[PDB]
């Protein structure tokens, strides 16, 4: 219940221009912007500290959110829109054969398997576009954008949701999708990247694989079949 | 009598700012940081929930 | 007008000020009202009010007014920026450099500059308008047409020269988002003197 100042504001600014960044790297963060401003700086107060930045956040449909990295299992804090209007879309990053080329991966890295498209799925997918029509360099200038800004993660040629996409577009995802997204069975979130049982089909984090069978004979949660995976 | 800019000077100061024989690749990184701390820029909010059309 | 609709209009407002500040063009008074204020234009002072208030205590961030006759925004920052003040290096700091060089020379040569001494200037920088850059793609769109766009700089026909030829200004944005002082203290840096070494440019920018 701090009255919002220069520290929050400073805060705010360097993650609005991250866009997402690792609980480490905010923790220094919040701690610089106390001593910028003349803020006691208090390190057991971080909570309080976003905690006033979102009250103020909220009615503008904006929040700073945590969540933790498929792959790191780091915590991640992340400045997310909330709503979906008229004025949301007059956003100006991005084409509109842009954005539905980015639908069409994110929705072949959500059916997929191993959680990442490769780059001549994405190649063949802009080739099947409705609309105006993307050469093939333009396909990666825009790919290399989508990393840049942080909603792809681009390894070897290939492609998975950033952890600041799963953390915008979770309940997104949720909803559009909700007949092929996979929903961990143990805590019942989005999951991109997974172990799948090879039996029934239901996924894991991997994370929550190695918690949940932490066990000899591992068996599946919904079909009871030994887990083929290693923990 | 006034004070004349010389332009000339100034490219040479500039490109030894940015790391002099080649530029490195991020000299103009480099000299944008700097150049940041005499501007009142606001950084700018994106997102991509709720950009689509539709 | 009950305050439940009145505040929604607010929200609704920063949102349009945030999104339409995303390339750095301004935001004219008059598509606020029409686009977003709507059957409230009766308040639209108190409602634009509200966001300005909004937008300065929440993020820091001060609405300034750079055309008076057309009523045309920009958000500049109330926060002095400062290295490690934990903001992203971008290609959006590339361009700022080569904004700042561009300034720097304009206001240096007395506040205008012919489009050829620019070029020439920035040929030793290894920039040429008609080749792509490894840094900044189209140079010649980038300077004569995105930077005066965000109205950084204006790019205006010399008058009466038959040839036509075109000469650099500061843009109404360089005046909100700098200082005639601020870029000699850059210029003064850079070539190792003191901003009181260039008297006639330092009287300039002190009035
Ligand atoms: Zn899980
Ligand atoms: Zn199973």
């Amino acid at each position: 219940m701090d009255r919002i100042n220069e520290s929050h504001q400073r805060f705010l600014q360097a993650l609005m221009s991250h866009g997402i960044m690792e609980g480490s790297a905010v923790r220094a963060l919040h701690r610089h912007c106390c001593e910028l401003h003349k803020v006691h700086y208090m390190h057991d107060k971080l909570d309080d500290f976003v905690g006033v930045l979102n009250r103020h956040l909220q009615p503008l449909f904006m929040t700073i959110e945590k969540g933790v990295g498929e792959e790191d299992g780091l915590t991640y804090y992340a400045l997310v829109n909330r709503v979906e209007n008229d004025i949301t879309k007059m956003a100006s990053d991005y084409a509109e054969n842009e954005l539905e080329l980015f639908r069409k991966t994110m929705e072949l890295i959500i059916l997929s398997d191993n959680g990442f498209a490769t780059s001549i799925s994405i190649l063949n997918l802009a080739d099947e576009l409705q609309s105006k029509k993307m050469k093939k360099k333009e396909v990666e200038q825009l790919l290399q954008s989508f990393v840049q800004e942080k909603w792809l993660i681009g390894r070897n040629g290939e492609y998975t949701l950033h952890t600041r996409c799963i953390m915008e577009l979770e309940h997104y995802i949720r909803n559009t999708y909700q007949d092929v997204a996979k929903i961990c069975n143990v805590c019942r979130k989005v999951a991109i990247q997974s172990q799948l049982c090879e039996n029934c089909g239901i996924p894991l984090h991997l994370q929550c694989a190695g918690k949940y069978f932490h066990k000899a004979n591992p068996t599946c949660p919904n079909c009871n079949e030994s887990w083929p995976h290693e923990i | 009598h006034m004070t004349v800019f010389d332009p000339t000077s100034f490219t040479a100061d500039l490109l030894s700012f940015m790391g002099l024989g080649y530029l490195p690749t991020d000299a103009w990184q480099k000299l944008g940081s700097e150049a940041e701390n005499y501007f009142k820029r606001t950084p700018t909010f994106h997102f991509m929930l709720g950009s689509f059309k539709t | 007008h009950s305050q439940e609709q009145v505040n929604l209009k607010v929200g609704e407002v920063v949102q349009y000020l945030l999104i339409k500040d995303q390339k750095k063009l301004p935001i004219k008074r008059a598509d606020i009202v029409r686009s977003v204020i709507k059957e409230y234009k009766d308040i639209y002072p108190e409602i634009i009010h509200r966001a300005q208030i909004t937008l300065q205590q929440v993020f820091g961030f001060q609405l300034e007014e750079i055309d008076t006759k057309s009523h045309i925004y920009i958000l500049t920052n109330k926060l002095q920026r400062v290295q490690g003040d934990g903001m992203r290096v971008d290609e959006n700091t590339s361009k700022l450099g080569l904004l700042m060089v561009i300034l720097s020379l304009i206001f240096m040569k007395g506040n205008t500059a012919k489009e050829s001494a620019i070029w020439e200037m920035l040929r030793r920088l290894r920039i040429e308008p008609g080749e792509m850059h490894s840094e900044f793609g189209d140079v010649k769109k980038l300077v004569t047409e995105e930077f005066v766009k965000q109205k950084y700089l204006e790019y205006n026909k010399v008058p009466h020269i038959d040839p036509v030829e075109y000469e650099f200004r500061w843009g109404q944005r360089a005046f909100k988002e700098t200082s005639k002082m601020k870029v000699l203290e850059f210029v003064s840096k850079i070539q190792q003197k003191d901003p009181k070494s260039w008297t006639t440019q330092y009287k300039d920018a002190q009035e």
